[PDB]
This record gives structure tokens, C-alpha cells and sequence, in this order.
């Protein structure tokens, strides 16, 4: 790749627009040429190092991209459109979608909206709308895996890209659009990392785009994960942290008292016997404190609304904490030191209200030493005179504490 | 490096300081191949510790290991690409195989024979001798030594081929490791399922 590039760098010297295109010889046709044929490889590096060669040669000439490859357009488009998708291997059909994405990006006109391409789009909703054992079957093996999430990830692409487009589906009326959005929310659902965070960027993207959102679409969306908040022995990590990334989501659609039944969750399944059994043994990889950790998790993304549980979740943590005969450390001092961070000023007011008290300031000041803690140290450094006129009060009181 | 390895042998202390330090060292994974001869030896040395103290006390360590073990595997494969040294990355492999022979649990979690095999294949096909052939001995091993049980390696088995008759031309270790697979295989297999696998390879097996 170096040496490509060096010679790439050495033989544009004084390139010129006339040069690289066809004549109404140019030198660098034939390499131009050359370099676009290979941008539907099976292989992802030499894609990527077709694209960039071509961006290369198009910025020394001084052109766009698109006027370089609009001439050999048809030798690319011309194989994918000839074979249905579906009976491709892996390989070749990621190969395909990714040219194909690549290629309508150049320019919003580059690739009309045929029939070709509405019923490649068709297929890639179809495939992306599969499942793991239907695509050939997932006998657990890394290899079919991978493949397969990685032709989601493309197809999730695709769509989303053609999402971009006012002309897609709005000719036609009919649920595709509804369709595409319901596919992106059941991959936000998925146990993959990669179609995870392609799914929650072409639904950011496309909840910004439209800026609004039809009622059912939505109530249809939030419905699975909220049909699972219902028990407390069903509770999991996976649900939890669907409904985190919803909460960041859709931050202004939620309502209270959702942190309310999480709390009672987190009540019922702190049995006493239970935890007093789990001392004597190092419980950070146990089930129930992950989930507890999991709910617990959640406090710092809900609405401003949300501040008003502070001394709940404060006395709850402390308690448990308590009941495990943990200092300075536990599972659940992140994500409570996460959500304190949101408010300094309800924290520190909350805090200097108790002073006389032993088991207060020592946890603020636990606190305030982990790196994390920064506004509220800016916080705290601000208001040293009120924290020093507070102490100096209590202290002139006269009392015995 | 005493008081870690104090502290694992330890019936009483074990488990826990085991999870600890393998919680501590799957941050760290990344320096396995930093080509810092320090930075890695001592850390290519608390492995070890944490894998002899998880073959110390099988039937309470174990559960400790149980959920690091398909990361460990799969980062170092991962890793071994892109790194400045990418040996280490094969010598803590053969460090975790070494200790896990025998009977236990996560030949279960091991469901990623193929993967590994052909990759072990494949760099045991190309590569100069270099320091020696020893590069080619590392490979075969872990190829001959893969945790697994005899009826889920039944198939496969014409991925241990190649390793096989190059582990019969080598040293003492390799030498008996090799005849006591045939062995195995021999006594454990039909004529009319095994003759066709070693059908690529038996004219070199048989003058071996």
C-alpha cells in the first residue's frame, strides 16, 4: 500500500483533468479505468484501497470524483443488476452492496431510482428482515457469524443511506418507509456490538431528518421494551440496556415513575439472606448484583425529572453496601458517582444540609478523589466560601457535634 | 513476583485473588506483544501463574476461568495480526493449553475448533524456520494439544494430518506426542473411516 502510494504521488506531478478522462491519449484513463474496476471486490482492503487511490488521483487533477467515474458507471452497475442477490455467497454479495452504497453517495443523480435498484433495496430489507438461522443456519461457528453480521451491518448501511432519499418510498405510499424503521428498532434489540451501533446511528440520523415522529410507529417501537420492565424475576442486563440506549434515543419521550418501579425491583431482589450468604466471596461476578449494577445504571439518562431520587438511591446503595460490609469500593459506586455528577448543586446542597453527620461527608469526599469527579470539584472550589460559612455556623452553634 | 504466586497456591485465598488478577490482566493484553522484552515477559509470567493456580484447585478455580476463557482465545488470534511481536500471543496459548488437559468444563465453551485449527494450519504452511525451526514446533504443538474431547475431534481430524507427519521427524517431545496420537487414533477408529484421511499423507507417514 505505501509503495502504491508513493507511485501514485510521483506519476500525478502535473496532472490535469483533460489527462485522466476519456478523449471527446489521456494518460491516466486507462488507470482510472483500471482502479474503479475493482471497487466490488470480495475483498474489504482492496476497496478501500481502490477508493482511496481514486480520491487521490481525483484531488491532484482537480476534480470531483464523480465526473471521474461517471464514464465506466455501467461496468459496475451493469454485473450487480444481472443476478438476484439471494443466491450469492457472503462475500460477494457484501462486496456488491457496498459498491452499490458507495456509488449513490458520489452525487444525489449518480444512480437513478429504476427498477434495479428499488428491488435491490427490496432484497436488502428482505435479508436484513431474515434471521440467523434462516441465513443458512447458525450452527454457532465464527466464521458463518461473522459473515452474517457483517451482511446486516451493510444492509443496515444501504438502507439507511437510501432513508437520505425523499424520492424512496414516497411514490409509493405503501409501508415501506414504516418498515424500514421497524427493521432499524429490531436490530437496535440485537446481541451484536457492530449492528448495534450501525442500527442506533441510522435511527439518530433518520429521528433527526424527520423531526417528527407518527404515534404508532413509535408505540409500536418502545413496546417490547417495555413489555419485558414487568418482573422482577424476569429483570436481565440485555433489557436494561435496551432501554438505556432508547432513554439516549428518544431523551424527551419517557415519564416518570419508570425509576420508581426499578426501585422496587432493586428492593425485592436484595433478599437479606441473599446478600449476607454473598459476603465471604467475591460477588462482582455474580448475576443479581450485575443486574442490580445494570438498574442502577440507568438514573444518569433519564429527564431532569429524575433529580428528585437522589437520597433514594443515595440511602439504597449506602444500605447495601452496608449489608456487604464493603468500603471505597463496590459495584454500584460508577454508575451512582455517573448520575451525581449530573446535578452538583442538588449534591452539594444536599450534603452540606447534613454536616453533623459522620457517614455524609466521608462518602462525598470518596467521592470527590475519583478522576472522574471534576465538576463537581469545580463545583466545590466555587463554593468554598458557602461550605466554610456553613462549618463556621454549625461550629459557633455550640453543641457537642 | 513471590506474594502473587504466595497468594494463588493458597487453599484459602485463591479463588478470589485469582479472579482479581485475571480481571486486572485482560486490561493489559494489549502489551502482550509491546516487543519490550520487560514489559512482556512479566506479564507472560502472571498468566501463567493465574493458569497454574486455575490447575491447582480444578474444582474451585475453574468457574473463575470460565468467563475469560473464549475472550483470551479469540483477542490473541485477534491481536497476533497487527502486533510488533506476535510469537507471545502463541506462547500464552500454549501456557493456557498446557494446563487445561485432561477433564473440565469448557471443552464445552471451546466451540471454535475450525477456526483455530485452520488458522494454526495455516501459519504452520508459511513460515521460514527462522530461529531455528522452532516456530514450526510451537504450531504443531498447539495443533497436537488442542482442549478438546476425542468425540467432538473425530471430525476434523484430517486438520491434525500435516502437523503429524512433521511432528514425527522432530524432536524427542514431538516424536512421542505424535505416536501416541496415532496410537490413539488408531485404536479408537474403524479401517474403513480412517484409511481415506490418512490417504494424503500416508506414503511420508509410513517412511517416517
Amino acid at each position: 500500500q505505501v509503495t502504491l502510494e508513493q507511485l501514485l504521488a510521483r506519476i500525478t506531478r502535473n496532472a490535469k483533468k483533460q489527462d485522466c478522462l476519456p478523449p471527446p491519449p489521456p494518460r491516466l484513463a486507462q488507470l482510472v479505468m483500471m482502479l474503479n474496476s475493482e471497487l466490488a471486490h470480495m475483498n474489504r482492503h482492496v476497496r478501500a484501497t481502490a477508493r482511496r487511490s481514486i480520491e487521490a488521483i481525483a484531488a491532484a487533477a482537480q476534480a470531483e470524483v464523480w465526473e471521474l467515474l461517471e464514464p465506466h458507471k455501467k461496468h459496475i452497475l451493469g454485473p450487480i443488476y444481472a443476478k438476484p442477490l439471494r443466491a450469492l455467497p457472503f462475500a460477494i454479495q457484501i462486496g456488491y452492496i457496498d459498491a452499490v452504497t458507495y456509488y449513490m453517495s458520489l452525487k444525489r443523480d449518480f444512480v437513478p431510482f429504476d427498477e434495479n435498484l428499488n428491488r435491490l433495496l427490496m432484497e436488502s430489507l428482505a435479508l436484513a428482515d431474515a434471521s440467523d438461522e434462516s441465513l443458512a443456519g447458525k450452527t454457532l461457528e465464527f466464521r458463518t457469524h461473522d459473515f452474517i453480521v457483517n451482511l446486516r451491518v451493510s444492509c443496515i448501511k444501504i438502507l439507511s443511506r437510501a432513508m437520505s432519499f425523499e424520492e424512496f418510498g414516497s411514490g409509493s405510499n405503501n409501508p415501506t418507509r414504516p418498515k424500514v424503521v421497524s427493521v432499524f428498532f429490531k436490530c437496535l434489540y440485537s446481541d451484536s456490538q457492530p449492528t448495534i451501533d450501525a442500527a442506533n446511528d441510522a435511527l439518530k440520523a433518520v429521528l433527526q431528518h424527520t423531526t417528527k415522529l407518527p404515534k404508532d410507529l413509535l408505540q409500536s417501537g418502545l413496546r417490547p421494551v417495555l413489555a419485558s420492565l414487568q418482573d422482577a424475576k424476569r429483570l436481565t442486563v440485555h433489557s436494561l440496556d435496551n432501554l438505556g440506549r432508547l432513554l439516549r434515543l428518544l431523551t424527551t419521550y419517557f415519564k416518570v415513575e419508570i425509576g420508581t418501579r426499578l426501585l422496587e425491583h432493586v428492593k425485592q431482589i436484595a433478599d437479606p439472606n441473599f446478600l449476607q450468604q454473598l459476603s465471604f466471596t467475591f460477588f462482582e461476578q455474580n448475576n443479581a448484583m450485575k443486574v442490580i449494577a445494570a438498574v442502577f445504571n440507568i438514573f444518569h439518562l433519564l429527564p431532569d425529572a429524575a433529580r428528585q431520587f437522589k437520597e433514594r438511591v443515595i440511602d439504597n446503595v449506602l444500605d447495601l453496601e452496608q449489608k456487604l460490609r464493603r468500603t471505597h469500593h463496590s459495584p454500584f459506586r460508577l454508575p451512582l458517582y455517573k448520575y451525581l455528577n449530573k446535578y452538583p448543586s442538588d449534591i452539594w446542597a444536599f450534603t452540606l444540609q447534613k454536616l453533623e453527620d459522620l457517614r455524609y461527608g466521608r462518602f462525598l469526599a470518596q467521592v470527590l478523589r475519583h478522576p472522574d469527579s471534576q465538576v463537581l470539584r469545580d463545583y466545590g472550589a466555587a463554593n468554598v466560601e458557602f461550605i466554610i460559612k456553613t462549618c463556621n455556623t454549625v461550629v459557633v452553634s455550640g453543641k457537642e457535634t | 513476583l513471590h506474594i502473587p504466586q504466595f497468594f494463588l497456591a493458597s487453599e484459602a485465598t485463591s479463588p478470589s485473588f485469582c479472579g482479581i488478577l485475571l480481571r486486572f490482566l485482560m486490561e493489559r493484553i494489549e502489551d502482550v506483544g509491546s516487543a519490550d522484552i520487560k514489559k512482556s515477559s512479566i506479564l507472560l509470567r502472571l498468566f501463567k501463574l493465574a493458569f497454574m493456580a486455575v490447575t491447582l484447585f480444578a474444582n474451585q478455580n475453574e468457574q473463575v476461568l470460565l468467563p475469560h476463557v473464549v475472550d483470551i482465545v479469540t483477542k490473541s488470534i485477534e491481536l497476533s495480526t497487527k502486533a510488533e511481536e506476535p510469537m507471545n500471543y502463541f506462547l500464552l496459548l500454549r501456557s493456557l493449553f498446557r494446563s487445561i488437559g485432561g477433564g473440565k468444563f469448557e471443552h464445552l465453551y471451546k466451540q471454535i475448533l475450525p477456526l483455530l485449527e485452520m488458522l494454526l494450519d495455516v501459519l504452520n504452511n508459511l513460515l521460514m524456520a527462522a530461529r531455528k525451526p522452532a516456530e514450526r514446533d510451537l504450531y504443531v504443538e498447539l495443533c497436537l494439544t488442542v482442549p478438546a474431547r476425542l468425540s467432538n475431534l473425530l471430525p476434523h481430524l484430517s486438520f491434525l494430518m500435516r502437523p503429524l507427519v512433521v511432528a514425527l521427524r522432530a524432536g524427542t517431545e514431538l516424536v512421542g506426542q505424535g505416536l501416541r496420537t496415532l496410537e490413539l487414533c488408531v485404536d479408537n477408529l474403524t479401517a474403513d473411516y480412517l484409511d481415506p484421511i490418512m490417504a494424503p499423507v500416508i506414503d511420508e507417514l509410513m517412511t517416517a
